[PDB]
RNA sequence: GGUUGCGGCCAUAUCUACCAGAAAGCACCGUUUCCCGUCCGAUCAACUGUAGUUAAGCUGGUAAGAGCCUGACCGAGUAGUGUAGUGGGUGACCAUACGCGAAACUCAGGUGCUGCAAUCU
RNA sequence: GAAGACAUUGUCAGGUGGGGAGUUUGGCUGGGGCGGCACAUCUGUUAAACGAUAACGCAGAUGUCCUAAGGGGGGCUCAUGGAGAACAGAAAUCUCCAGUAGAACAAAAGGGUAAAAGCCCCCUUGAUUUUGAUUUUCAGUGUGAAUACAAACCAUGAAAGUGUGGCCUAUCGAUCCUUUAGUCCCUCGGAAUUUGAGGCUAGAGGUGCCAGAAAAGUUACCACAGGGAUAACUGGCUUGUGGCAGUCAAGCGUUCAUAGCGACAUUGCUUUUUGAUUCUUCGAUGUCGGCUCUUCCUAUCAUACCGAAGCAGAAUUCGGUAA
RNA sequence: UUGACAUUGUGAAGAGACAUAGAGGGCUACCUUUAUAGUUUC
RNA sequence: GUGAUUUCUGCCCAGUGCUCUGAAUGUCAAAGUGAAGAAAUUCAACCAAGCGCGGGUAAACGGCGGGAGUAACUAUGACU
RNA sequence: GUCGAAUUUGGGUAUAGGGGCGAAAGACUAAUCGAACCAUCUAGUAGCUGGUUCCUGCCGAAGUUUCCCUCAGGAUAGCAGAAGCUCGUAUCAGUUUUAUGAGGUAAAGCGAAUGAUUAGAGGUUCCGGGGUCGAAAUGACCUUGACCUAUUCUCAAACUUUAAAUAUGUAAGAAGUCCUUGUUACUUAAUUGAACGUGGACAUUUGAAUGAAGAGCUUUUAGUGGGCCAUUUUUGGUAAGCAGAACUGGCGAUGCGGGAUGAACCGAACGUAGAGUUAAGGUGCCGGAAUACACGCUCAUCAGACACCACAAAAGGUGUUAG
RNA sequence: CCUCGCAAGAGGUGCACAAUCGACCGAUCCUGAUGUCUUCGGAUGGAUUUGAGUAAGAGCAUAGCUGUUGGGACCCGAAAG
RNA sequence: GGAGCGGUAGUUCAGUCGGUUAGAAUACCUGCCUGUCACGCAGGGGGUCGCGGGUUCGAGUCCCGUCCGUUCCGCCA
RNA sequence: GGGUCGUUAGCUCAGUUGGUAGAGCAGUUGACUUUUAAUCAAUUGGUCGCAGGUUCGAAUCCUGCACGACCCACCA
């Protein structure tokens, strides 16, 4: 019953992950989006983007 | 290559045209349909033969290209390539189906059995009834002996027996022999290209003068 | 979805019995505290030796959560609720939608 | 496993072995489903045309 | 997978009928349906509400309730062993009147007739429909008109 | 019989290209202060039947017209099909009996009828 | 002597803990697995002209989307082509003519739709409240979806009416538990008050294995019950594939279709290969080969007698009777 | 394995944290910064 | 763990472990502490070890790639 | 093979079961070891095998429906029995007739939409290019290329104007029809309608055929829920004694005559006997029965011989017979 | 069953049973009157609502076939724990 | 005999699965430097995102088919 | 043994998925140079080994054809 062995670079934090599991079973997907913002100044220690 | 013609020979099974739902065909293997004098005035060949399929079956796409290049090639080494105008009046729309399996050793890697049977596409054929007909000819009435030789030659290239009639007609119209020269002498017909146009008793009086000036008249 | 904050729906609450505004506020559970028996019959049950006692769930095949819309009734504040169709975006505001104009660059 | 899936065999000869009966109608049908005020009326009605028949023929 | 929805199998049921396209002709809606009358129902796709289901096109049955723009039918379903007895609410649109139930009425109306006829007579009618009764013993015609003799006719070709 | 308003059936009424229409009828057509509505008195609104027509619309007719319809021993008992046979056929299939029965084609015939109310030389 | 209220020991608590314990590992499945979902559904076709229907049959679709894409009214006519108008051209805006729908209707596919269900405007929450009746799939239970009504209170419209979601057919969930809404009602049972808790009616939080368990492997060390309902050897039916034989004859063969060949086609035969099948055997027919020994069959390698030859001889080829 | 309470006793200092007052800061949360009568955690 | 002698044991600390005399106020139980409340109780900060954050280690488990172009015949490609 | 030691062994002594010992094979642990043995818990559990004990009489099935971690099982409805109960020619009938509905299959159709497609003819362009005639032209003229018009050969499970056969719904009246008139909180402009009625008429052809070994009605419960073959319709599959459906019949569960033999084919269904009559098959002999009758066909140095059914093809032959 | 009818039939009464429309009792949702520690109180009247109801009782106990459930549960039969 | 993956300037590749834009490196080109070529300095162009069809305000990325290449399975007998 | 693919100019490579052949290298000729080489330009060489249909016509379509290149081949 065949299993699935990834490996998985991580969007965000960036570490190399791992994992096996029989492949029927679910692992839950994130779901994701791209917000296209424009930048404006970068202000202090955060950012400041500006939607349309 | 191409598993024997016994397999599709009866209909066995419903129609199954190129359509929306079945795609990416085999393409078929005879494309002319015609030839000879194709360019002939109906006035030019009056005599014609059938070759009358007399068992209701299935011809597959390359028996209907050997057959046809065959009667050509026995018709225009011999007669002359413009003593004839040769139809064929069937065309290969259904559609075959092959399963296909491996040959050498197949037990492991086997594509499992009778599972997921519905075949895809093999090569194209001709439904085709008791008294239907495949090939016309029509040529001059002292030619017949050269037909009758070309379709016997070329029915031996298909599956079963079909025999080989002869017609009247100016066969590739209808309306028979005498009543066609009827016709003729009277003006109750004007030779469009290839085929022949005909009067009629229905359409607006206008337009059967410019067409037709002969008819009505005393002086034809 | 999008609904606007304000509906006037019918009310039942004695004084009412009409149609009136609502304010059309979202619903969301709560806080679910010990004390309530099923919590409480749980608890006992958990408590010493087996271990996990009751099923855990596991295989989730819903993304979404249908809605529910608390309303006020303006007028007497007495309250009722409305269940609509899932979905994945929703806005209980404004920002209602433009004719026909072009499309954002 | 393959085990036949389904078929109607052998179930017409069932069904006439007891038959067909049909549903054995009586007059004075059942007035379920049928319209409330019409039902509320023609009750109105039996009770006043009762109240006709046995009051005045006697 | 397999499918059963309200309108399985449904393509050429409620095709709206050749050149018969659209525009509800309005005999149908003055048609008057009195509770106890037999009808006859042809589902109609170019009206959606109050629709019949598939099963129920060209079945008969008779009408029960009334009331704003529908009728209340019984049908007589078939399943497993028995009979059993349905309850439509069919949108008037759907319907027609059964032809032969009126049929039927201007019989009996011919009926009471006979009866009254037959009374200043002096009473014996002879009313039921019996069938075709074996047509009885005649004596033709020849005169001009002789035999015209025929003979079986040999096989041709013309084809 | 025509014509108007309101219809039922929904082309035997629709479409093409022409020609006729006296009476009234509609119809187009005159005008924008008010009610009214438009980018615009075109549309719809209102005001005049006065200032003018039958040019259109509408009606009717014509055409070996299209279309549509109606029937025909017209094709054709043609396909096709229910029933039966230790019937024929290597089979494909076909014939037989009891019955049922089409479409195209061909020919001929038709080109709205009709109800409610009002009005017209 | 060290050591010291620290350790040690007791009790609770969090971590660690295949070292050990228990348990585990779904179904369908032209055997099993791997693969799909045919496991909940919807469209058209298969389907055999009411319904009803199967296959791992065919071509597709669903878990969404929409305060408007809902509801009512008003106004208007769409795709496409023709002919025209500065920049303007295959297409940018305008105008007339034709235009039975060839468009557009949130999304599959099929229906349905023309002063429209299509597009533009106007005003709006009926996608509202109480509870039945009914149809569909059906056991005539549910769930979902829908239909006709009532009794309310609203919407819009001049009105007739039309509206209890999306023109129609899919778009979604039981118990227990939690939570909310309501009646601000009933119980805490020695009596009360106030907290708390428990009840009733209507929802939400989820079980896609979709009438709803909390669950990973491996066994060639294996075991038990069974199974010819089911694989792997033989046998059988079947022949695609394998082998073998024709018929036809375009071309080859200097010349010349068939001495010898023989394309494109085509009709077969065969059980010697492999497959396809699952009837027989799972309380067992000992399952490859080689050795050994018997016969049998020709579709003839050689040998006897023959005919054909692109046979001068020789050699060799084709064929016939022959096991 | 780690924490708490108990085992459980006698003392000494030296420091941090909670409440009032005075300063140097970006109406004002805090930021650094000294002092007071009490308690507490080391 | 490897398996006499001889000769040699290259690169990889990302994963997984193991480990650090390792910072912090991220995560953080019980008791204890503070606020509120008629009280049950509710809310809060404080917060052990670990987990996390970073550092080491491969005779620890282990691992140790493609694709183009190019030499004055053709090929091949030190070279890019 | 090894044989001076990592040697071989006596006795004593130690280690005890999910534990021991193990120069490691899951080996050894009293012929037991991938967890010893003895007893008990224990008659453990078993949707699986095996068996399941006398006669006769009557009635006599299912292998399908829906749900299930269901696919060898169970619930469920269906079939079958037994108990009856209420009536006593009811109202019904696997049917026809007369009448009237619905259907979108076989057929047909495409010079009809939808697509799929063979050929030329004529047009068209200023509104496509490649040429010749021309410095250019909304150019004089050829070659195609799409278009347009009238014709053409061909087609369709998921195309259709048209449209069968077979199957199919409903009516064929007493619970009816008419005449007078009562009811009401519904509806009407209206004692108009409405549904329900008292009263009066109309009955022995009471409103088609034929049939009714009674009609209706309730209870409860068994086994069953693996099917299979045949005609015709039909899907996959080259095809299959393959797989999967549709309508009847069978077989299971059933003997008998006939198919030599054979579960299903033909005939025909059985209480125990006699008689006579036949069915299907036969009638030289093996068998009971005409080496009957009559007209013809066949010569086989591979005859032929009666369905299912135990095969045969395309192609040939002045062998013969007839047209 | 009675009555009339020689009989055919008609008329009356119509148990059990079947259908139905009503009445009532309870829950639900409305209604809220006379009275009222002025928040108690519930009259009467309703309703496409619902109950395993009433509407002159049909029960109890023993016994017999049958079918169910728990039980060693028709008898034998594991691998195990 | 099937399942899944890839697809772009002259080459390696991001872009791309997020639809209303085609970026990097190298190579190529131009001028400059230089006695001349390299290196460098300062500028410049170049890809119908393999092909064909469809859905789409918009397809290069959305769906279907060829097309050419890379992977996975081939187990129990 | 069989299934698939390809065979192009002196040598190599596109070929267009059907109307006349493109590109590189090689060879010859000129330019350049004191000669050369390298470079720059110009030419020469092509029925794609043999048949059949043939689109008007085909190396390019298809099937045959001989020389290569791939992929497959008892069983327990």
């Amino acid at each position: 019953h065949a299993k699935v062995h990834l490996v998985a670079i991580d969007i965000f934090t960036g570490k190399k992950l791992e994992d096996l599991s029989p492949s029927t079973h679910n692992m839950e997907v994130p779901v994701v989006k791209r917000n296209e913002y424009q930048l404006l100044d970068i202000d202090d220690g955060f950012l400041s983007l500006m939607n349309m | 290559a191409r598993r024997p013609a016994r397999c599709y020979r009866y209909q066995k099974n419903k129609p199954y045209p190129k359509s929306r739902y079945n795609r990416a065909v085999p393409d078929s293997k005879i494309r002319i349909y015609d030839l000879g004098k194709k360019k002939a005035t109906v006035d030019e060949f009056p005599l014609c033969v059938h070759l009358v399929s007399n068992e209701l079956e299935q011809l597959s796409s390359e028996a209907l290209e050997a057959a046809r290049i065959c009667a050509n090639k026995y018709m225009t080494t011999v007669s002359g390539r413009d003593a004839f105008h040769l139809r064929v009046r069937v065309h290969p729309f259904h559609v075959l189906r092959i399963n296909k399996m491996l040959s050498c050793a197949g037990a492991d890697r086997l594509q499992q059995g009778m599972r997921g049977a519905w075949g895809k596409p093999h090569g194209l054929a001709a439904r085709v009834d008791i008294g239907q007909i495949i090939f016309s000819v029509r040529t001059k009435d002292s030619n017949k002996d050269v037909v009758v030789e070309g379709l016997r030659r070329a029915r031996y290239k298909f599956p079963g027996q079909q025999k080989i009639i002869l017609s009247k007609k100016w066969g590739f119209t209808n309306l028979d022999r005498p009543e066609y020269l009827k016709k003729r002498e009277a003006g109750e017909v004007k030779d469009d290209g290839a085929f022949v146009k005909f009067l009629s008793k229905k359409g607006s009086l206008e337009n059967n003068i410019r067409e037709f000036p002969e008819y009505f008249a005393a002086q034809a | 979805v999008n609904v606007p904050k304000t509906r006037k729906t019918y009310c039942k609450g004695k004084t009412c019995r009409k149609h009136t505004q609502h304010k059309v506020t979202q619903y969301k559970a709560g806080k679910a505290s010990l004390f309530a028996q099923g919590k409480r019959r749980y608890d006992r049950k958990q408590s010493g030796f087996g271990g996990q006692t009751k099923p855990v769930f596991h295989k989730k095949a819903k993304t979404t959560k249908k809605v529910v819309l608390r309303l006020e009734c303006v007028k007497c504040k007495t309250r009722a609720q409305l269940t609509l169709k899932r979905c994945k975006h929703f806005e209980l505001g404004g920002e209602k939608k433009q004719k026909g104009q072009a499309l954002q660059f | 496993a393959k085990s036949k899936n389904h078929t109607a065999h052998n179930q017409t000869r069932k069904a006439h072995r007891n038959g067909i009966k049909k549903p054995k109608t009586y007059k004075y049908p059942s007035l379920k489903g049928v319209d409330p005020k019409f039902r509320r009326n023609h009750k109105h009605a039996l009770h006043g045309t009762a109240k006709a028949l046995a009051a005045a023929k006697k | 997978g397999k499918s059963h929805g309200y309108r399985s199998r449904t393509r050429y049921m409620f095709q709206r009928d050749f050149r018969k396209h659209g525009a509800v002709h309005l005999s149908t809606y003055l048609k008057v349906y009195k509770v106890g009358d037999i009808v006859d129902i042809k589902a109609n796709g170019s009206i959606q509400k109050g629709m019949p289901h598939k099963f129920y096109q060209g079945k008969t049955g008779v009408v029960y309730n009334v009331t704003k723009s529908s009728v209340g039918v019984i049908i007589n379903k078939m399943v497993g062993n028995r009979y059993l007895e349905k309850r439509l609410n069919l949108r008037v649109e759907h319907i027609k009147h059964s032809k032969c139930r009126q049929e039927f009425l201007e019989r009996v109306k011919a009926n009471a007739a006979k009866r009254a006829e037959a009374k200043a007579q002096g009473v014996a009618v002879q009313l039921k429909r019996q069938p075709a009764q074996p047509r009885e013993s005649r004596i033709v015609s020849t005169e001009g008109n002789v035999p015209q003799t025929l003979a079986p006719v040999p096989y041709e070709t013309f084809i």
